[PDB]
């Protein structure tokens, strides 16, 4: 229907650009999630975050993705009415951060999550903001991509796009140090961070700032160099004088992991944009061999 | 941390 | 970052899908009561002089000429208010494709306070509406983008050259808008390749697109046509901006005498 | 970006 039709519930979500709502409609009873979109205040017409949102969501139909159910625009409010699921991937996280997520449903979250963003890449549609809160759950197994507002059309071959991109936390090595052109790699680095997250119950990557965030990856990763990834050397950002840091074992990161797990997500974790493993492949991955669509506990 | 903002340009 | 492989194909076939759908009706122009095909001429060519000033992607350019003829093949406009759609359609291609995106004061500017703020965003708003927000249209600029991948070495002269030819089909609807942005893209390609090294549209692209240097020939008749009248053309802001060496000055080249094709 | 230049009515 239209603003009237529909029943407020509750505020379920706040975030750099949108007000959240659960809400029903009041007609067929349908519960759905509100976004709500000031054009007050706003001088400049529609935000291109919301002209970006919407616009790539109508194009991206797919089993892993939220559904965009209408658009409510006004004078002075623009609202997008999605699907509403039961919670985002990180509450699910902080209820589970004792006990933990079993193995089969981590498994079964990658899988969905990776095919949900390989349909994305396959769309010429970069996330750019992959994290546990823009990820959500349903009662029945099911994960999506959500929270779009940073997403972006991308061309083959790409062209610089926006520097300040991904949540810290998430937030891959080339764009840190400073690369102009970057592409899909950054939504599988991302997704590689969640990946060890859901395994260990603790972020990855816990910066504080651009150089903790760098230096925590080197850390782990071991300090790069033009013989894991050329050019490096190159990049505006990178210093000769970074500390020059030994990569650990992965069953001393990951200690839950089987050798296909770990596999995988070093895979996901290459330093090189150009290696790193692509959605698509990483679906083909011996990880997945054994993969089921357990429900979760909630 | 939250989602970045993009940098001002001028 | 440079790798673009394996979801090469999935887009490329996906744009082609979406290109014979997100599609303006080919002689709409003949049922608008007050607008001709040289008030919109003058319009594109007014964008492109827009999209210089203010140092806009090329794909920005294309994007709001998209925008403009869906629009004008399902609205009236009086001749009045044509340049009113072409300025929301800017700032709508704008903020789609640009990282810094002009302020709508600014648009207001460059038409010289012909149009208020409220009537851009109240356009804006219109635009919107009648397009249903499917803003990401494919466009002569993306196809063309993935056809320089079949060039090794790259050839940055033949790169211009294409774009340029791309860009003067957008000033004349009779005959562009009949062809798919895929096939403008695909004529252009080679026309430009001729041009600068004699050789002619690839195998692989003909193999990729389906398209065989036999299906270009009735585009690239008329576009070989617009590349040897352009120096006559009463729409100059094309070739102005291709003189710069920004662009290998490729406007200033002289288009071959026949294509023996 | 922006690098205004000129002002036309058409
Ligand atoms: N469809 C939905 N169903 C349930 N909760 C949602 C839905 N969309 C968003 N949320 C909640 O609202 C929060 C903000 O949503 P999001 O669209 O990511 O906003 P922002 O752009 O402000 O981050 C999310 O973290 C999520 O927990
Ligand atoms: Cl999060
Ligand atoms: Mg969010
Ligand atoms: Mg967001």
């Amino acid at each position: 229907g239209h603003m009237e039709n529909f029943q407020k519930v509750e505020k379920i979500g706040e975030g750099t650009y949108g007000v959240v709502y659960k809400a029903r409609n009041k007609l067929t009873g349908e519960v759905v999630a509100l976004k709500k979109i000031r054009l007050d205040t706003e001088t400049e017409g529609v935000p291109s975050t919301a002209i970006r949102e919407i616009s790539l969501l109508k194009e991206l139909n797919h089993p892993n993705i939220v559904k965009l159910l209408d658009v409510i625009h006004t004078e002075n409010k623009l609202y997008l009415v999605f699907e509403f699921l039961h919670q985002d991937l990180k509450k699910f996280m902080d209820a589970s951060a004792l006990t933990g997520i079993p193995l089969p449903l981590i498994k079964s979250y990658l899988f969905q999550l990776l095919q949900g963003l390989a349909f994305c890449h396959s769309h010429r549609v970069l996330h750019r903001d992959l994290k546990p809160q823009n990820l959500l759950i349903n009662t029945e197994g099911a994960i999506k991509l959500a929270d779009f507002g940073l997403a972006r059309a991308f061309g083959v071959p790409v062209r610089t796009y926006t520097h300040e991109v991904v949540t810290l936390w998430y937030r891959a090595p080339e764009i840190l140090l400073g690369c102009k052109y970057y592409s899909t790699a950054v939504d599988i680095w991302s997704l590689g961070c969640i990946f060890a997250e859901m395994v260990t119950r603790r972020a990855l990557f816990p910066g504080d700032s651009e150089i903790d965030q760098l230096f925590r990856i080197f850390r782990t990763l071991g300090t790069p160099d033009e013989v894991v990834w050329p050019g490096v050397t190159s990049m505006p950002d990178y210093k000769p004088s970074f500390p020059k840091w030994a990569r650990q074992d992965f069953s001393k990161v990951v200690p839950p992991l089987d050798e296909d797990g770990r596999s995988l997500l070093s895979q996901m974790l290459h330093y090189d944009p150009n290696k790193r493993i692509s959605a698509k492949a990483a679906l083909a991955h011996p990880f997945f061999q054994d993969v089921t669509k357990p429900v979760p506990h909630l | 941390p939250k989602t970045p903002k993009k940098a001002k340009k001028l | 970052s440079n790798e673009v492989p394996d979801y090469q194909e999935d887009i490329h076939t996906y744009l082609r899908e979406m290109e014979v759908k997100c599609k303006p009706k080919v002689g709409y122009m003949k049922r608008q009561p007050d607008i001709t095909n040289s008030m919109r001429a003058i319009l594109v060519d007014w964008l492109v002089e827009v999209g210089e000033e203010y140092k806009l992607q090329n794909e920005t350019l294309h994007l709001a000429v998209n925008y403009i003829d869906r629009f004008l093949s399902s609205m009236s406009v009086l001749r009045g208010k044509l340049q009113l759609v072409g300025t929301a359609a800017m700032l709508l291609a704008s903020k789609f494709e640009e990282i810094y995106p002009p302020e709508v004061a600014e648009f207001v500017y460059i038409t010289d306070d012909t149009y208020s703020k409220k009537q851009v965003l109240r356009m804006e708003h219109l635009v919107l509406k009648v397009l249903a927000f499917d803003l990401a249209a494919p466009t002569v600029n993306q196809f063309l983008t993935q056809y320089f991948l079949h060039l090794q070495p790259a050839n940055c002269k033949v790169e211009s050259l294409a774009m340029f030819l791309g860009e003067l089909s957008l000033i004349d609807a009779d005959p562009y808008l009949k062809y798919l942005p895929s096939l403008i893209a695909g004529a252009a390609f080679h026309l430009a390749l001729y041009t600068v090294t004699g050789q002619s549209w690839p195998e692989s692209l003909a193999q990729q697109t389906g398209y065989t240097l036999e299906s270009l020939k009735p585009c690239l008749v008329d576009l070989h046509q617009t590349y040897l009248k352009a120096p006559q053309h009463a729409q100059q802001s094309i070739r102005e901006k291709y003189k710069h060496s920004k662009y290998h000055s490729v406007s200033l080249l002289n288009p071959p005498e026949t294509l023996s094709v």
